[PDB]
């Protein structure tokens, strides 16, 4: 959930 | 009021945790395993039909503040097992031969800012020395390789990996229960969002559990049921290269300590709408999930 993964 | 096809801000899941143990004591207990940094009570949900030496599932969500529909899929998962108890004979199964912990939201504090002030909130809301910036990621806070990659030492990141393993009040209080439970937990689940996946160790480093085979295989077969109900498509794999490196999560850390099946979900979508999935899928979605979670609660429970 890390941006933008 | 509560609502399983709507988000609950934190007032109303608290409440829904008393009210639905209170509605159904016969198969549900409540208990806190600690308090976040704002005095929160982190609870956690014993889903089963009482009995001695019962194995057990453990299953959070929250750990992330602004993936909404993780939070909304524990509170689905716990009606689905009170109404179909009886009724479904497979949870029926699995609610007489093991318990499942059912954490609804870790990261509570997180989360009430995600309603309060920030929509795109992620880590925790405790405070660090020397700045003013707030938060640890509690998927970097456990001792699994901590902070080695994937991660950042600067608080002002969402990556934030704390000033220590467990620093967090939330993530010691979870590390501490499972400890304390080891010897009668057999599944770690932990449920996110978003990117339709399921993920197993490692992420702290490229080496592969010794199991690696098995995890694959039963990771597999979870995406095939899920995906038999509206065709949503998951894909799967060692979570370093099926997203990225990243040190400290807890799904490792839990593998690390024993536990052989140990599983990161990530839920819908793909990236439309993101964090801020609509109401309107939360059943779906949850209903999906509910045949993965199943499949994987009945191969634990014949591989005892
Ligand atoms: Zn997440």
């Amino acid at each position: 959930x890390v941006y933008a993964f | 009021g509560h609502s399983y096809e709507k988000y609950n801000n934190w007032e109303t899941i608290e409440a829904w945790t008393k009210q639905v143990t209170s509605e159904n004591p016969d198969l549900i207990s409540r208990t806190a395993i600690g308090t976040t940094f704002l005095g929160n009570n982190i609870y956690l949900l014993k889903v089963g039909k009482p009995g001695p030496n019962k194995p057990a599932i453990f299953m959070d969500c929250g750990f992330h503040a602004r993936e909404w529909i993780s939070h909304a899929f524990c509170q689905w998962f716990v009606r689905e097992a009170v109404l179909t108890y009886g009724y479904e004979s497979h949870m029926t199964e699995f609610l007489n031969k093991l318990d499942f912990y059912v954490l609804p939201v870790l990261n509570i504090d997180g989360y009430i800012y995600t309603w309060t002030k920030n929509r795109m909130w992620r880590k925790t809301r405790s405070t660090n020395a020397g700045t003013t910036c707030i938060g640890t990621d509690p998927n970097r806070n456990f001792d699994a390789g901590w902070c080695t990659t994937g991660a950042s030492t600067d608080p002002c990141d969402e990556t934030y990996c704390g000033s220590a393993a467990e620093s967090e009040k939330e993530t010691k209080a979870l590390a501490d229960f499972i400890r304390n439970n080891l010897s009668s937990i057999k599944a770690y689940l932990t449920i996110h969002s978003y990117s339709q996946m399921i993920l197993y160790p490692y992420s702290y480093d490229y080496k592969l559990p010794e199991n690696n085979a098995e995890l694959n295989n039963l990771a597999k077969a979870a995406v095939k049921e899920l995906a038999t109900l509206y065709g949503t498509k998951y894909t799967y794999g060692p979570g370093a290269t099926t997203i990225y490196p990243a040190a400290g999560g807890s799904d490792d850390w839990a593998y690390d300590q024993g536990i052989k099946y140990s599983f990161t979900f990530e839920l819908r979508d793909k990236g439309r709408y993101g964090f801020i999935l609509p109401e309107s899928q939360i059943q779906a979605t949850c209903e999906e999930t509910m045949l993965a979670i199943k499949y994987v609660t009945n191969y634990v429970l014949g591989h005892l």
